[PDB]
């Protein structure tokens, strides 16, 4: 909400990098459409992954009852914290890590 | 004393002669107005009248009129003096050609230039003009009454003549007449003065309703000029009077007069809850077979346009559900006496007469016009409101301060819930 308030202050940018005071449109019902057309496209692809293939984004190894004395051989986060993750792999030190 | 009188030749004087008119005056009127144009030679026949009316006079007032559809020059003068305006405008058509071909036209487009313009400063004829042509884009019946600028420098004497010959013809022309005369003398005039060729009646130039927006959003005026409006019934359609009923349901309004709190349409108390608009009018502007029915706005606040538009088109919306019985009432006897307001001036019947004539062929006088909208009912004005209003295509015409008139899709909308 907070974000949303700090949006609504000065508006939403525009791809051309201008002001979009020449031309303003109210949400609805153009972007409201707009924004329904790519909450059924998400919606599909997210259908597409729920039902016909779930697990491809997961780990395996999160099915395993987890137990402390036994580690397995690839300690690796989700993919979306796989960049940061490489990083903390990267330097050398903890704390600078 | 409506009675018509064909001459030896196919043109037809209609005199609405009547005792006690405070003046009389006669015109000659052929049905050429910027619908019998087109953009290349637009505003010849205001141009061509201009001329015409622009001729010395015995006295009498010769005045150009000039419309979408019929175009004609009318002489006022005194009851006694109707005959010699007569013979008058007679002398005028015979020579028409033989007067502009050796008129200079120059003085005449600087006026008829300075005309157009002043049309365009005007907001409430800038929008209505603008909102004409867009409801009717693409075809003849859009191009401006007066002509545009850029259009009339280009005219010359060879546009009107060939303009002149193909309408100013026996069977594209009508004489129009009204005051306290008798009619056969001035018929017994006309007939021995009037001399011009014949022709056919060149057939009306098609055109049809496009719902459309044209903003022309100016800043700096210091009000907001609106008009929306649908494809309203025009001349000849059987609804035209039910038009202009369920036009004046919703009636004027202008928030600096007397009657604007103590007003009875419901949208006038509505507005003045915030002050949205200072004034607003509603009308049933009918055409030969086109008609706009509608309003016009003007709005002094930046930020109650969309307001304005919002509760007006809600209101257009009351036509087709919940229309009161006192509504039709009132809106039958502010018609009736609007309709005989218009015909009191014997200029305003002779104008009326003449297009009427040409337009519809037969005129209705006031006694048939009050039988007709006497018997409107409710439902009718109902049937009527979802036939031409009701989820409708509008068009909308602006000007100043227009930033805050939302799009097309969100008036148009409103237009059915
Ligand atoms: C299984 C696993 C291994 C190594 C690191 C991580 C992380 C992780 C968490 C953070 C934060 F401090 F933000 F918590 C920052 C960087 C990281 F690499 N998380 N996980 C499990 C996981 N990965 N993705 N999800 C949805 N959970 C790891």
């Amino acid at each position: 909400c907070m974000h949303l308030m700090a949006l609504h202050v000065h508006g939403s940018s525009n791809p051309v990098g201008i002001t979009g005071n020449i031309d303003r449109l109210p949400m609805h019902p153009y972007f409201i459409f707009k924004d329904l057309i790519t909450v059924f496209v998400f919606l599909l692809i997210f259908s597409l992954f729920v039902f016909y293939s779930p697990n491809t984004l997961g780990h395996p190894d999160n099915y395993i009852p987890g137990n402390p004395m036994v580690t397995p051989p690839s300690i690796v986060p989700e993919w979306y914290l796989l960049p940061f993750y490489a990083i903390l792999r990267s330097i050398p030190d903890k704390l600078g890590g | 004393g409506v009675k018509y009188t064909t001459l030896s030749n196919g043109v037809t004087v209609a005199t609405e002669t009547n005792p006690a008119a405070k003046t009389s005056s006669v015109g000659l009127f052929f049905g050429a107005g910027s619908r019998s144009e087109h953009s290349h030679s637009n505003g010849i026949s205001a141009l061509t009248t201009n001329v015409l009316a622009s001729q010395s006079a015995k006295g009498s007032l010769l005045t150009a009129k000039n419309d979408r559809e019929f175009n004609g020059i009318i002489a006022q003068t005194t009851n006694d003096n109707i005959t010699e305006a007569g013979k008058l405008i007679a002398s005028i058509a015979s020579n028409a050609v033989d007067i502009v071909e050796k008129t200079d036209l120059t003085k005449h487009k600087q006026y008829l230039s300075a005309q157009a313009s002043a049309v365009e400063a005007d907001p409430k004829s800038k929008v209505l003009s603008h909102l004409y042509s867009s409801a009717f884009q693409g075809y003849s019946l859009a191009l401006p009454t007066l002509g545009t600028t850029e259009s009339v420098e280009n005219l010359e004497n060879q546009d009107s003549l060939r303009h002149l010959a193909k309408h100013l013809v026996n069977n594209n022309t009508v004489i129009a007449a009204s005051g306290n005369f008798d009619h056969d003398k001035l018929a017994d005039a006309i007939e021995a003065n009037l001399k011009i060729a014949e022709g056919v009646k060149p057939e009306i130039k098609p055109a049809s309703f496009l719902g459309s927006e044209v903003r022309m959003r100016d800043d700096t005026l210091p009000k907001a000029y609106i008009s929306i409006a649908v494809h309203g019934e025009g001349l000849n359609s059987p609804n035209y009077y039910l038009a202009k009923v369920a036009a004046a349901i919703y009636g004027d309004f202008y928030l600096h007069s007397t009657i604007a709190k103590f007003t009875s349409p419901k949208l006038a108390s509505i507005v003045q809850e915030y002050n949205i608009v200072e004034s607003y009018n509603h009308y049933s502007k009918s055409f030969s077979d086109t008609g706009i029915w509608g309003y016009y706005a003007e709005i002094a606040d930046k930020f109650t346009v969309d307001d304005f538009t919002h509760f007006s088109l809600k209101e257009w919306n009351r036509l087709s559900i919940s229309i009161s019985e006192a509504e039709v009432a009132r809106a039958k006897a502010q018609v009736k006496t609007a309709l005989a307001k218009e015909l009191a001036n014997s200029f305003a019947v002779t104008s009326d007469i003449a297009e009427k004539v040409l337009l519809v062929g037969h005129r209705q006088s006031l006694r048939e016009a009050f039988e007709k909208i006497d018997a409107i009912k409710v439902n009718d004005v109902k049937e009527w409101g979802k036939s031409k209003v009701w989820d409708r295509d509008i068009v909308i015409s602006g000007t100043g301060l227009i930033e805050d008139l939302l799009d097309y899709n969100r008036n148009r909308n409103e237009m059915a819930m």
